[PDB]
């Protein structure tokens, strides 16, 4: 009975910007998911296509938890079939998409006097990201029809935007650690199964 | 359109039990998810009670669990909040949310503490538990 | 030189609710404008069909005061062309409008501890308000099928709804006085005109 | 409609900042474009507006004088210039497309209000510290 490392993708001092979402793959463990829906610490809790209480009992080949920290009103855009920058140009959902969306809040963690500048989610993409697609390039952006040639200038801007990040932010600007579970049953074999 | 008349509320000695009964028109309220949300003055909603699956699985936050009980009556198509064990410190306005329905959505259990989150808002109802009244 | 009695207007101890506007005809008097653009003590100020720099120079048969206290979220609903409930069933104003509508912040006067719960808009209307009509009956709403018989009950509930109105309450929850000037040239003779 | 900030950071106490908003897909001169201030844990303040079509300004008592609205038709971006920056002024600013002059009767148009504003940009962070 090896218990699947559900603490250490949530429980991480180190979580990824939204701009470069860290996906760590899940197999070959009996998963535990009572833990997740008993306790009262996440904020929002979502669950796309699947029953939380029924997960025990069904089986998946592979889960995939994607971890990013995001804004309060950012938590909103990343969901099925919803519309958002955060959703256009960072982190996208497919419409059929069969998983839970698990948020809770991190501002004593992630917030500093200073402000935490640390996080950089895209502002500027050419195109809408495909789903579960990630954009690490980091490549001025061209908006007028002059060339920027690489060089930041009028019209030119750096896809990267800080994240202000303030303790004394309002909670809609306070930082959110989400993490997004993914199950996939389409490999033949199923390995995580449950308890 | 949706529309949301929420009821009941007024002044609550410490302890008292009060009811709040939020009216839905023009949805079903069985198929979308409803959370009630407290908002204290100069700060933003907070959920408190929702209804997290189409089943009738509700969650209460840790401070209100036990104490309020959410019900939901289809007959009357109206969502009863029952608070129970008031104290001051719940002196709020209360929110009903309709919030995304389940038929149209691939979603079978949706809760949030996030006003934004939630589709739809209805008008806020004050609450107000004082001991000198 | 009689002034027109904008200070009245806008100085005022007591202001309408929401759902009875206080409308103050104006007429037969040197008004002067400089004093409502020159003062910075208004948040919002927007003029639709006018000028204000321009407003001394016309003169106008007749000029509409209506004053009442909102949320600083329903100041954006009161405009021409633009939805809201304060709109739709408490004061509506026609898309061809000429005139100015200014609020300014008024927490400190309008909010107390235990909260000001006076002033009363009209949640709930049978039919979107006209321009410029006042409704100020009090019979109970019928949303079901069921008749109300003038009784509160279920899928019955009273129009008004009260303002909390707390000291503490965030910018958009404080409450704001708003005075709306209404300039009607339709009348033949121009009385107020302005100061010379 | 997009709104691009450009400028902000560090400044010490006394010191001039220069903000711009870039404008697209929309005539900066037909809106009116507000500039606002967010303090953390505060609703966004008017600051500076531009109130008529003609360029005509209007400066909240508090950013008076040391602050300057200029558009730049060309460009299509509109142009914060702040001088003798104080602590007190470090927070979030935001720039406004506001209501259109042309399609609304709107001659004259200024709001302290978020809500009122149509379209609202990306914050941009600017801080003045003595200490650094
Ligand atoms: C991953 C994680 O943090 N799990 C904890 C668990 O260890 C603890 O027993 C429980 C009660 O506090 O809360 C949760
Ligand atoms: C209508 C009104 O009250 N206007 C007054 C004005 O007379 C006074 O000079 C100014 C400074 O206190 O404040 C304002």
């Amino acid at each position: 009975t090896n218990l699947c490392p559900f603490g250490e993708v949530f429980n991480a001092t180190r979580f990824a910007s939204v701009y470069a979402w860290n996906r760590k793959r899940i197999s070959n463990c009996v998963a535990d998911y009572s833990v997740l829906y008993n306790s009262a610490s996440f904020s929002t809790f979502k669950c796309y296509g699947v029953s939380p209480t029924k997960l025990n009992d069904l089986c998946f080949t592979n889960v995939y938890a994607d971890s990013f920290v995001i804004r309060g009103d950012e938590v909103r855009q990343i969901a099925p079939g919803q519309t958002g920058k955060i959703a256009d140009y960072n982190y996208k959902l497919p419409d059929d998409f069969t998983g839970c969306v698990i948020a809770w809040n991190s501002n004593n963690l992630d917030s500093k006097v200073g402000g935490n500048y640390n996080y950089l989610y895209r502002l500027f993409r050419k195109s809408n990201l495909k789903p579960f697609e990630r954009d690490i390039s980091t490549e001025i952006y061209q908006a007028g029809s002059t060339p920027c040639n690489g060089v930041e200038g009028f019209n030119c801007y750096f896809p990267l935007q800080s994240y202000g990040f303030q303790p004394t932010n309002g909670v809609g600007y306070q930082p959110y650690r989400v993490v997004v579970l993914s199950f996939e049953l389409l490999h033949a074999p199923a390995t995580v199964c449950g308890p | 359109q949706v529309q949301l008349v929420e009821s009941g509320g007024g002044l609550v000695q410490p302890g008292g039990s009060l009811r709040l009964s939020c009216a839905a028109s023009g949805f079903t309220l069985d198929d979308y998810a409803i959370g009630w949300f407290r908002q204290a003055p100069g700060k933003e909603r907070e959920g408190v009670s929702f209804i997290t699956s189409s089943d009738g699985s509700t969650y209460y936050v840790d401070s209100v669990k036990g104490r309020f009980t959410i019900s939901r009556d289809n007959a009357k198509n109206t969502v009863y909040l029952q608070m129970n064990s008031l104290t001051p410190e719940d002196t709020a306005i209360y929110y009903c949310a309709v919030g995304p329905s389940f038929s149209y959505t691939g979603s079978t259990y949706y809760r949030s503490e996030l006003p934004w989150d939630y589709d739809y808002w209805g008008q806020g109802t004050q609450v107000t538990v004082s001991s000198g009244g």
